[PDB]
């Protein structure tokens, strides 16, 4: 058959959509010829839609000795991407000859797969301000949920996907009462595009948590027992959601809370899910395991986790808790204190643990030396009276006093005349009447 | 847990006694939000080359 008709044929079933057959003239076409490298591209590009990463990835590396020119870069690239090599993807976009827009909105998800959001959220802000195409709203939810990501974990100040990944946001910035109306609107939105449920799923599942968030944990759960029955097709949303089931559940239904965690590490998952969420996914196990007896497993957890210095989950409290759940927590003194010694800017809360733990049977002293030490929450309303009340259980009234005196003049130098600047000089004077 | 009552003069006598309750511990759940909805634009670029120099 001549060469003109089969490539007239490929182009007419190339734009007809399906490509299995348009795959099986392209490799006839290369069994005429080994050498029109656009034979190879439009297999490698067959395959890539056929799902077959690897088959495509093994072509271009056998053929890359005849490829040259401008060799397939972005096709490479997009298979390791695919197959979850996301390190080798990085210098394949990155070593190519030339930069194009595919090439360039690989990349910028690739970075959202490396939480390299800053870098991210640029690369893709040149995407939707550059690129024009049938498919900008999905760039516009691409980018939203982007900045969503980066205000829920980076800690970074700002249709019903975009709705959706607003209330993301919203949730991340810490509002939680219009969080609910948005989603509510999204569902709005998503209740008339059907009339497809898992769209609706992920609704309900973000709008569980913000039930949970405020307090209201019965409708939270009903909530989301129901998408879990729901079955939705997705797996890191069953990871997050079983997670949650978690956190609600704490020590009581650890029958369902093993089923949740086992939803919690499937296939895939590490992929799907961010960094910050599985390094949560870890604490909440090594919590689980804490609270059904599994100490081993539970300290593996935790120093893995320390390993990775986690910037908002410190995992050494876990260990402490291990320590003071065998009743042997001197060590615990100690590892907390060096923990917070080796790092003064984590030592706070450390240390606030601290005097919990050394006002638990005795040494009540040790616990207010140990509570003043914590120089950056030292003058704060609770902790001066948690100080008075413990000094007076002893009746240490001077160092009552003196720490009444030291907060009145931080206040003074800080924040002068604040209502609870005012509420310390009442309380302070009323001590003293009733104390000489 | 006094951790989150930073605020205001409290009594709070049980601060003394064994129940002081200064923070949670053991540490409480960590909850997270769901991940947002990100979509695989690339999938759309992945296409044969153009034939034009190559057809009938």
């Amino acid at each position: 058959v001549s060469v003109p008709a089969l490539w007239s044929e490929v182009n007419r079933y190339g734009q007809n959509g399906d490509f299995t057959r348009a795959l099986k003239t392209v490799n006839k076409i290369l069994q005429i010829n080994k050498d029109d490298v656009t034979a190879l591209h439009c297999k490698v590009v067959c395959l890539i839609q056929n799902g077959s990463f690897k088959e495509a990835l093994n072509v271009i590396n056998t053929h890359t000795k005849v490829l040259a020119n401008n060799s397939l870069s972005f096709e490479k690239a997009y298979c390791e991407y695919r197959l979850n090599r996301i390190e080798n993807a990085l210098k394949t976009i990155e070593s190519a000859n030339q930069q194009t827009d595919k090439l360039k909105e690989l990349y910028g998800q690739v970075l959202y797969r490396l939480e390299r959001y800053d870098e991210c959220l640029a690369v893709y802000r040149d995407l939707v301000r550059n690129s024009q195409d049938d498919y900008d709203e999905e760039r516009k939810t691409n980018l939203s949920a982007v900045v969503a990501a980066q205000s829920n974990w980076e800690k970074v100040v700002p249709t019903h996907e975009l709705c959706y990944n607003t209330a993301c946001a919203l949730i991340g910035q810490g509002q939680l009462n219009q969080a609910m109306k948005i989603l509510q609107k999204a569902e709005d939105l998503c209740r008339r595009s059907l009339s497809p449920q898992a769209e609706l799923a992920i609704i309900h599942g973000q709008m569980a948590y913000i039930l949970q968030l405020q307090g209201r944990t019965e409708e939270a759960l009903q909530l989301y027992n129901q998408i879990i029955k729901l079955k939705p097709t997705d797996v890191g949303l069953l990871a997050v959601i079983a997670n949650n089931i978690i956190t609600i559940n704490k020590d009581q239904n650890v029958f369902d809370s093993k089923k949740k965690v086992k939803l919690t590490n499937a296939e895939g998952v590490e992929f799907k899910l961010s960094k910050k969420q599985l390094q949560a996914i870890e604490f909440n196990k090594a919590l689980l395991a804490m609270y059904t007896n599994q100490a081993e497993q539970c300290r593996k957890i935790s120093a893995s986790l320390q390993s990775q210095s986690p910037e908002h989950l410190l995992p050494v409290l876990i260990q402490a808790a291990q320590l003071c759940r065998e009743k042997q927590h001197t060590k615990a003194i100690e590892l907390l204190q060096e923990f917070s010694d080796q790092h003064p800017e984590n030592a706070a809360e450390i240390k606030l643990t601290m005097a919990q733990l050394k006002i638990s049977q005795g040494n009540i002293s040790k616990a207010c030396l140990i509570l003043r030490s914590i120089e950056e929450l030292k003058h704060k309303p609770g902790m001066v009276s948690a100080l008075v009340t413990m000094y007076s259980h002893e009746e240490d009234i001077d160092s009552a006093i003196e720490v009444f005196t030291q907060a009145i003049q931080w206040y003074q130098n800080h924040q002068p005349k604040s209502p609870a600047h005012l509420s310390l000089i009442r309380e302070a004077a009323n001590f003293k009447l009733k104390y000489g | 847990p006094l951790v989150e009552r930073f605020e205001t003069f409290c009594l709070d006598p049980s601060l003394v006694t064994k129940q002081a309750n200064l923070v949670h511990f053991p540490p409480g759940f960590q909850p997270i939000p769901c991940k947002p909805l990100f979509f695989d634009l690339a999938l759309n670029h992945v296409a044969f080359p153009p034939l034009e120099d190559k057809l009938e």
